[PDB]
This record gives structure tokens, C-alpha cells and sequence, in this order.
């Protein structure tokens, strides 16, 4: 009772049951470096302006 | 200081569109409105300075130089406007452009409370003065003499503009009034010596200290009349002032960096004065003269009392007009004779009676006649150089007799005697001649009366 699969089956991507947990860390990868902490708040101007020498604004 | 200089900029608009035949007329007189307001700088208090904004401050130091500086400028209207006479209208607007620019960045100098906009200002000097000299210089070496003032100069400031910004990243300022308050000592190490050697070469070339005089008898003798009264009067005392205002921060370390510098003085007045007696050029005399009179103020700075500071500021002052004055009367002689060679044209208060008087009056300021505020300033200088050693006594007397020999030679030979027979076109004074002199001789025998308006910051 065997039958020929057809032209395209054996190419398609099939779904398939497992009881095998699905791996947690498969790159062993170490623990990523923390980001740079963020710079938030409200933009402000500049106090006393860009404060260059001698420059008053 | 806007009060100041927006007229100053004004000036401008108002030579360029003056008629053809009024510009002479319009920029004198409205130069004359602008300094009789300057004397409102004299509101000084007795324990703070005059502090006007961010940018701009005056006290007593700054005050009267500014008002020497905003005199001089109608007085070099006066002064030029005959040898120019045959020069382009353009190029007669550019003459008067470059001066009046010059009152501008020197005026801007004096009361910047910023030490890095005092050194642009001081530096922007430079250009117009330069522009001066070998655009309107006579001879073939008014382009050698723009040379040696540029990069004498030059070679100085650079080093300056580098110690000031070093002072800024430490200290985290050079507002003036700040270093006042922040300033701290300044200890022994090459590091510190060579802070000490960039925050005063600069100035020293500017006096000029001995030894690094040689662009100034250049420049004089080269310069334009007006060139030569400003140069004179103004630019040398750009390096007093800066003197009088950074050797606050250099403490006290200036009290062994001083030593070399007050020896070049000290002998260095002698030498240049002994110079003088052997002088064949009248402008070159002069010249001569002024690194003289700028070695006792060297010496006064760096000892660094009450009493040599108000002795710095009153010679400043005196020398400024009483230069001015021997350049502008060498120069009449100049425009009938054409020569500089002192012993040309002799024997002239035969000839030029009144113009005699001036060269009397001018010669006695010149060698301190009392109570002038020549002798003010040189007898306040001596009396604090006596205190840091006695010995030196003997050096300044020496100074003031050989002071007293050239500025009586220099009248004798060319007032007095028998005039020079082949000279025939010594024409009678001109009233701008005349009036020339006495608004030098003037203000400065006035300026007697009331002494303390001259003396500085620490009177
Ligand atoms: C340039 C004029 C001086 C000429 C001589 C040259 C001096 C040396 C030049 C090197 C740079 C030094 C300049 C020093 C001043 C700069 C620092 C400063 O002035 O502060 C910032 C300034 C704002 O000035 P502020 O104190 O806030 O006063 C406001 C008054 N309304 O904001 C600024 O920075 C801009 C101010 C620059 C100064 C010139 C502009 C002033 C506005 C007048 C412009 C002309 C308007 C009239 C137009 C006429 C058209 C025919
Ligand atoms: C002349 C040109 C040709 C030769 C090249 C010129 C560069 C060589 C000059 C060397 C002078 C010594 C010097 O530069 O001092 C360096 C010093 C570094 O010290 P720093 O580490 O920053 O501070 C902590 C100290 N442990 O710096 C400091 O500590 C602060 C010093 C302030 C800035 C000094 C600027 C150098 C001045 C050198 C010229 C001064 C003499 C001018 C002569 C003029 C003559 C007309
Ligand atoms: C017109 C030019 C005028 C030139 C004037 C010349 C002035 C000469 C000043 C010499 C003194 C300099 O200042 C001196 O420098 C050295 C820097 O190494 C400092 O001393 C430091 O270096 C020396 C090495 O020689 C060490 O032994 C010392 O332990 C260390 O503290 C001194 O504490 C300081 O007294």
C-alpha cells in the first residue's frame, strides 16, 4: 500500500510532535553586558548658555 | 561699555559718508564728543571696582587708560591730516578707518573682565597697527620694521594664548573678578617657571623689556606720525596693563622669577638712556627714550607694593602724553625739513619762537621736572625700589642725570646755537601745530592738580 508522494511533498516543511524539551541556552552564551543607563529626563537649556571663554550665550 | 563703544563704531559710518571735503572736520570733532564723555569712568568707588556687565569692567587702572586712549585718537586726526592731504579720498577714509578700529579693540582691552578676550583684543591690535605702519610709512624699511613688530609680538602672544587656556582648565575660569577670589599660590617646579615665562613674555615685548627692544626703534622710525603716537602713547602700555593684572595669579613665584627681569631693567634704563646722548635720529631718540621710561615700570610691577603700583600707573600715563608730544614736535620739523637727522636744522627758537616753547615744556616733563606727574610717577617708582635694596639708588640716580643730559641735548642742539643757513623753508608755525602741542602739554601739567585720578587701584 505504498504511495508515491508527489511532485513537491517531500520539499514541503512538516510540523512534528516531540517530547524533548526545547534547549534553554543552545550557543552557551555567557550573560550579556549590562546597557548603558539611559539618559532621560526633560531637555533643558543650556545653563548660562554654551559657557566657551568668554561667550554670554 | 556700550556707551563707549557703539559711538566708537559710529565713527565709522560717519567718516564714509562725510562730504569729500569734511572728513578731516566730522571725525575730529565728533572723536572730541566721544572723549569728553569718557570721563563718566571716573565714578570708582573706594572697595569695588566699576563692573558693568559680563563682559566689560573699569577700575582706576583701566579708567584712565581708557580716557588717554580716547584723547589720543582726535589728537592723531589732527596730526596726520597734513601728510595726507595729497592721499585718495579713498584711501583717506581707510587711513581714518584704521584708527578709529584701533580705538575700538584698544578700548574693548582695558575692560575686558576675561582674560581670553583680553588676549583677542590685545592680539587684534596687532593688524591695524601693522596696516598703519607699511601702507603709510616713507621709506623702503617701514616693510622690514611691520616684520620685527609682528612676529616680536607674535612670538610672545603665542606662548601667552596657551598659558591662559592651561589656567582656564585648572582654575575653571579667567573672569578677572574670579581669579581675584580663586586664585592660589603658585609653587616652585619647571613646570611653574615655564607658566610664569609664557604669562609675561608677551607683555614684556609689548613694554619692551631690554634686550627684546630692538622692534620698537623699527617701528618709530618708520611709523607714520600718528603710527608713532599711538604706538607710544597706547600700545606699550598694553603690556603694563596686562602686566599689572596677571602677575596676581603668579604668586609668589615672581618673587625669584623677577630677578633676571629686574636686572635687565635696572641696567637696561642706564644703557638705553646712554644711547640716547649718542643719537644721530631725532624720532630714533624718542624711541630711545621710551624703553627707558618702560624699564622703570617693569621694575615697578614686578616688586609688586602699594607704592610701585601707583608709580606704574602715574608713568603710564605721563610717559603716554609726554611721548606723544616729543613724536608730534619732531614731526613739524620733519614736514618742513624732511630729514629726521637731529643735527639737520639748528638754532630754530630763532626761527620758530613759540614752537621753542613747546619743545622746552616737553623736554621738562621728559627728564621729571617736580611736581609733574613725570616726577609723580618716577619718584613714587624710586622710592619703592629703595625699599627692596638700597643699592639700586644708585642706578636710578644715575638714570635721572643721564635723562636730564639727552633731554636737554636734544633741545639744545636743535633750538639753539646758530640756525642752518641753506634752510629757508622753516614757514611759521600753523595754528593745528600749535594747538596740536598744547592739548598734549595741557592736560598733562593740568592732570598736576589732581594727581590721585592717575594713580591706579591701590591709591
Ligand atoms: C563684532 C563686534 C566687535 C567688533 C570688534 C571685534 C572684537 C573681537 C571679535 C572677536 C570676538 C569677540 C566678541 C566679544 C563679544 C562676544 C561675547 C558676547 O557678546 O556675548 C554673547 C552675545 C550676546 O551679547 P549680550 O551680552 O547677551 O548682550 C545683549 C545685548 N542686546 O552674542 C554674540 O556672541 C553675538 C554678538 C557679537 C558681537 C557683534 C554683534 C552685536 C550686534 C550688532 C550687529 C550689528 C547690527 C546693526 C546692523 C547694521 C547694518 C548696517
Ligand atoms: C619656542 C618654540 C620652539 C620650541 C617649542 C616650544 C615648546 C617647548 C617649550 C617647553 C616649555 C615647558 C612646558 O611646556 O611645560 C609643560 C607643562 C606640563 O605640565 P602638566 O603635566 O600639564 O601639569 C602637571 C605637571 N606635572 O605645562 C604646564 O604645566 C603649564 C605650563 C603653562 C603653559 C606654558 C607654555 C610653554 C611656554 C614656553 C615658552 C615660554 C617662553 C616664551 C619666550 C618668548 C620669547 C620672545
Ligand atoms: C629669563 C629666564 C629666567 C630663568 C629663571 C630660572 C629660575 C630657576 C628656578 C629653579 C628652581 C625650580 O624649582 C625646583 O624644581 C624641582 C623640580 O624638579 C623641584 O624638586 C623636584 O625635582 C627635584 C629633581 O631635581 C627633586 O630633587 C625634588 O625631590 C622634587 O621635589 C624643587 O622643589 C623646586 O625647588
Amino acid at each position: 500500500g505504498w504511495v508515491r508522494p508527489d511532485l513537491g511533498d517531500l520539499s514541503k516543511v512538516t510540523k512534528v510532535k516531540t517530547d524533548r524539551p526545547l534547549p534553554e541556552n543552545p550557543y552557551h552564551s555567557r550573560a550579556r553586558p549590562e546597557p548603558n543607563p539611559e539618559v532621560e529626563g526633560d531637555l533643558k537649556p543650556a545653563r548660562h548658555g554654551s559657557r566657551l571663554f568668554f561667550w554670554t550665550m | 561699555m556700550l556707551k563707549y563703544i557703539i559711538p566708537t563704531i559710529m565713527l565709522m559710518p560717519l567718516t564714509w559718508l562725510s562730504k569729500n571735503n569734511m572728513i578731516w572736520v566730522n571725525s575730529t570733532a565728533h572723536s572730541l564728543l566721544i572723549s569728553f564723555t569718557s570721563l563718566l569712568l571716573m565714578n570708582q568707588f573706594g572697595d569695588n571696582s566699576l563692573n558693568f556687565s559680563l563682559l566689560f569692567f573699569s577700575d582706576s587702572l583701566s579708567t584712565p587708560l581708557l580716557i588717554l586712549t580716547m584723547w589720543l585718537l582726535p589728537l592723531m586726526l589732527m596730526a596726520s591730516q597734513h601728510h595726507l592731504s595729497k592721499e585718495n579720498l579713498t584711501r583717506k577714509k581707510l587711513f581714518i578707518t584704521m584708527l578709529i578700529s584701533l580705538q575700538l579693540f584698544l578700548i574693548m582691552t582695558f575692560t575686558a573682565m576675561e582674560l581670553i578676550l583680553f588676549y583677542i583684543l590685545f592680539e587684534a591690535t596687532l593688524v591695524p597697527t601693522l596696516i598703519i605702519i607699511t601702507r603709510w610709512g616713507n621709506q623702503t624699511e617701514r616693510l622690514n620694521a611691520g616684520l620685527y613688530f609682528l612676529f616680536y609680538t607674535l612670538a610672545g602672544s603665542l606662548p601667552l594664548l596657551v598659558a591662559l587656556i592651561y589656567i582656564q582648565n585648572t582654575v575653571g575660569s579667567l573672569n578677572f573678578l574670579m581669579l581675584q577670589y580663586w586664585v592660589q599660590p603658585v609653587h616652585n617646579s619647571w613646570s611653574n617657571v615655564f607658566m610664569w615665562l609664557a604669562c609675561m613674555m608677551a607683555f614684556m615685548v609689548k613694554m619692551p623689556l631690554y634686550g627684546l627692544h630692538l622692534w620698537l626703534p623699527k617701528a618709530h622710525v618708520e611709523a607714520p606720525i600718528a603710527g608713532s603716537m599711538v604706538l607710544a602713547a597706547v600700545l606699550l602700555k598694553l603690556g603694563g596693563y596686562g602686566m599689572l593684572r596677571i602677575t596676581l595669579i603668579l604668586n609668589p613665584m615672581t618673587d625669584f622669577m623677577a630677578y633676571p627681569f629686574i636686572m635687565l631693567s635696572l641696567w637696561g634704563m642706564i644703557m638705553t638712556s646712554s644711547i640716547c646722548l649718542r643719537q644721530t635720529d631725532l624720532k630714533s631718540l624718542i624711541a630711545y627714550s621710551s624703553v627707558s621710561h618702560m624699564a622703570l615700570v617693569i621694575v615697578a610691577i614686578l616688586i609688586q607694593t602699594p607704592w610701585s603700583y601707583m608709580g606704574a600707573t602715574a608713568l603710564m600715563i605721563a610717559h603716554g602724553l609726554t611721548s606723544s608730544m616729543l613724536f608730534c614736535l619732531a614731526n613739524s620739523n620733519y614736514e618742513r625739513i624732511h630729514s629726521r637727522t637731529m643735527i639737520l636744522a639748528r638754532g630754530l627758537q630763532t626761527l620758530l619762537p613759540l614752537m621753542a616753547t613747546w619743545w622746552l615744556l616737553a623736554s621738562l616733563t621728559n627728564l621729571a621736572l617736580p611736581p609733574t606727574i613725570n616726577l609723580i610717577g618716577e619718584l613714587f617708582v624710586v622710592m619703592s625700589t629703595f625699599s627692596w635694596s638700597n643699592i639700586t639708588i644708585i642706578l636710578m640716580g644715575v638714570n635721572m642725570v643721564i635723562t636730564a643730559l639727552y633731554s636737554l641735548y636734544m633741545l639744545i642742539m636743535t633750538q639753539r646755537g646758530k640756525y642752518t643757513y641753506h634752510i629757508n623753508n622753516i614757514s611759521p608755525s600753523f595754528t593745528r601745530e600749535n594747538a596740536l602741542m598744547s592739548l598734549h602739554i595741557l592736560p598733562l601739567l593740568l592732570l598736576t592738580l589732581n594727581p590721585k585720578i592717575i594713580l591706579g587701584p591701590l591709591y
